[PDB]
DNA sequence: TGCACAGGATGTAACCTGCAGATACTACCAAAAGTGTATTTGGAAACTGCTCCATCAAAAGGCATGTTCAGCTGGATTCCAGCTGAA
């Protein structure tokens, strides 16, 4: 096995797996190499979105490890990550701090 | 004397430290600028740019001071931030 | 010690490397990791889907990257679509310019 | 008796022109040091030398500034230094804008 | 017909923003550059793109003083560009300074 | 055989549109021509030092770029 | 020469010619050999940041052609690259339009 | 044919290239090729600059990848530097692990 | 009979040797020639003595015999062409230059 | 032994080089009953340090922009008049040119 | 005196085409670049001398803080000569 695909598309997502997976999945009755390469490297540049962002977040809560908590600060605080899951519950992940201007004290500012 | 590991080993929560620089510093860096008088919002504006100012100079000093793989930030980690960001400085080493 | 050794596979390595790349010090929960799991999972599902249907819609019998660019602009938002494609587009090009 | 508003003022900027020693107390600003270092690193010490040689230079840098900030506060026909002429004088210097 | 004063100013402000041409005369540009050349050496030539060079570099300069001068003007309360404007601007520039 | 004159007040009244002036004092336009004849002597007299270093007779745009770059105004497009 | 070390690489940009530049730029006695690869993908990296904004600034602009002024446009528009570039002038590229509100039509507003 | 031949290279063929990956269908004019050569070769010399400096201060006679770094980081703003970072790391993973 | 210091035989007082050595030392040029750490020693103890003769005026002003960083700053900011050369550098301990602006001396006598 | 000892000299400390002996020979020259404080010869020692590099790096770019690897008394004295303001540079080429001058007459 | 409507002017649109300037193909070559092997060496490890950094202690006075009082500055308003814009 001299280079792997996922080495020859410079990826760090198996490119090899995600050609099986396509496969199995019954998604169609053949299956085209340069697919599992662009699927793969999509695949690869949304987690690293994504890990950039709840980084970020850890970071922002003095912590180095990302937790569920950072996923959904991530996703809820980036408008198209919280588009892409608008129907997605990150569990353990809570809410962003919302409090509705009129209930704040004063009667109403 | 070459023992140790932190134990006796101290260092508090520092914060707001800004505020360290008072109304009187910032009335004599004036005053030394010319300065005669003074409008009341001009102390918090004056900690805002002081801020930056050090932030950027020593985000640079311990960038130095890192790449040599030191724990200490020496003068001249500092005198060669500052020269990068054209504000050099005589008097520290270099 | 294969018995009870029916292969679970998951993204987990691989979600684990990319975060070495974009943040180096930073680790990552198992709790955490398995919503990693789960959204590339997902992810994965809606592009393959979305590549399926409109092969079908086109009576073609292969996906090709082409179907998953247009499953990619179809599923994801404005600029999220346009980095993933420019990302495709750049794997495709390398791994086809590659020995 | 009273000096006038401003004569104190004009006798304060001819004492510090004259002289050279650092404004600013020297503790509480190595303690604004070593907050924003540690904000970017962690576990930093620091030689004294390397905390003086920010102190020169910021006292340096915000003497300047208030220069070109009177300058600013005098062409708006006023002698009071205000937020907006620091401002304006860093957006002129490209510190800003 | 008679547009008001500042109507056509403000046209050819945006007319001026959205293109890239030189403003400056090439012929006019080009003389004052080999004299000014000729005071440091006789005999010169010049490539027509050392020209050209000189011509976006001043121009580039000029309009960027122009915005520095113009928030000198405002920040006296004024809309009228001034002497003293381009003078103050270029004191903080440290170009005067 | 103007000059400096030759940068006329319609041209200056276009460079302070392009950046963004609505009104210009009288006084203005000569106080530009002074401002431009400081700054093309400063960069002149370094683009000549460069020619003359260079034993060239020719002030060649590389010559211009370069007395650009060290005064603190670096231009892209003429290093061909 | 089996492979360019710019393909090993995975860079479209010459990491032959960063190394030899390197090595007569007079900027050290001796240039390790990961020195010129990381900085030819740097310099890669920073150029399609400036084309993929200058291109969308063509496209918005209704042509296909990126001129100096898109190049403008996109690094003016753009923080980082406006501060990368804040004492660099790209000739024939422009300004931003922008007008002081103070000057705008009916005394100031 | 080499006499008038005097080589004088460039990265526009090299720029071409990226534009290619980036926008597919984006051409560039020779003015705008110019300003991307000019752009390369100054952060080129930017970042060698820097990096030979920081050599020198640690009295290295070595520029490694390290310094390179580091420079970069000196040098870029923020988000840029990062990313700046990213693909400078995995450049050299991917030429070490490269035959 | 040739030698004898190559700042002797320059007639220098600054070290022609040393100068040479950190010319190659800091990789200006794969080769540094004879003359030229002559001519550097030559203009550094040329500047050197410039500004040590405005400074020492500087102390003599204020009755002081010893050269402090202040005589070094007024020295340098009280001449055009040495405050343009250090035009972005900082004398520490130099403090500035005695220095009102017009319009903020009192006047006119009277509310 | 190259880099020996270690009452004195404790293992030997990598010599810090500086300006300072011919600055005091200068300031005698011009001052001879004037001193300098230790801060203030520091401010020299940077202030020569600041300009060698300032001159060094002109004339290496002379250098390399006219594509020779050789940095001789000319691009010193090119970099001389680039760096200096007016009088400073006609007086420090002069200096400059004399001491070449008087180097090449020996021997 | 204020608000809204109507009218004339200006700018952009959609479209069309010549051509400056970009592009595709072939030919040639010095030097750019890579590969093989043989030697040199920069600088990381490892160990530890020795500096100087962090931190404690105690005392005390320079200086910060908080307040009072009112001088005179900035801010707002009004008026209009005449500079500067528009044609």
């Amino acid at each position: 096995k001299a280079k792997t695909r996922s080495s020859r598309a410079g990826l760090q997502f198996p490119v090899g797996r995600v050609h099986r997976l396509l496969r199995k999945g019954n998604y169609a009755e053949r299956v085209g190499a340069g697919a599992p390469v662009y699927l793969a490297a999509v695949l690869e540049y949304l987690t690293a979105e994504i890990l950039e962002l709840a980084g970020n977040a850890a970071r922002d809560n003095k912590k180095t490890r990302i937790i569920p908590r950072h996923l959904q600060l991530a996703v809820r605080n980036d408008e198209e990550l919280n588009k892409l899951l608008g129907r997605v519950t990150i569990a353990q992940g809570g809410v962003l701090p919302n409090i509705q201007s009129v209930l704040l004290p004063k009667k109403t500012e | 004397s070459g023992r140790g590991k932190g134990k006796k080993r101290h260092r508090k929560v520092l914060r707001d430290n800004i505020q360290g620089i008072t109304k009187p510093a910032i009335r004599r860096l004036a005053r030394r600028g010319g300065v005669k008088r003074i409008s009341g919002l001009i102390y918090e504006e004056t900690r805002g740019v002081l801020k930056v100012f050090l932030e950027n100079v020593i985000r640079d000093a311990v960038t130095y001071t890192e790449h040599a793989k030191r724990k200490t930030v020496t003068a001249m980690d500092v005198v060669y931030a500052l020269k990068r960001q054209g504000r050099t400085l005589y008097g520290f080493g270099g | 010690k294969k018995r009870r050794k029916t292969r679970k596979e998951s993204y987990a390595i691989y979600v684990y490397k990319v975060l070495k790349q974009v943040h180096p010090d930073t680790g990552i929960s198992s709790k955490a990791m398995s919503i990693m799991n789960s959204f590339v999972n997902d992810v994965f599902e809606r592009i393959a889907g979305e590549a399926s249907r409109l092969a079908h819609y086109n009576k073609r019998s292969t996906i090709t990257s082409r179907e998953i660019q247009t499953a990619v602009r179809l599923l994801l938002p404005g600029e999220l679509a346009k980095h993933a494609v420019s990302e495709g587009t750049k794997a495709v090009t390398k791994y086809t310019s590659a020995k | 008796h009273r000096y006038r508003p401003g004569t104190v003022a004009l006798r304060e900027i001819r004492r510090y022109q004259k002289s050279t020693e650092l404004l600013i107390r020297k503790l509480p600003f190595q303690r604004l040091v070593r907050e924003i270092a540690q904000d970017f690193k962690t576990d930093l010490r620091f030689q004294s030398s390397a905390v003086m040689a920010l102190q020169e230079a910021s006292e340096a840098y915000l003497v300047a500034l208030f220069e070109d900030t009177n300058l600013c506060a005098i062409h708006a026909k006023r002698v009071t230094i205000m937020p907006k002429d620091i401002q304006l004088a860093r957006r002129i210097r490209g510190e800003r804008a």
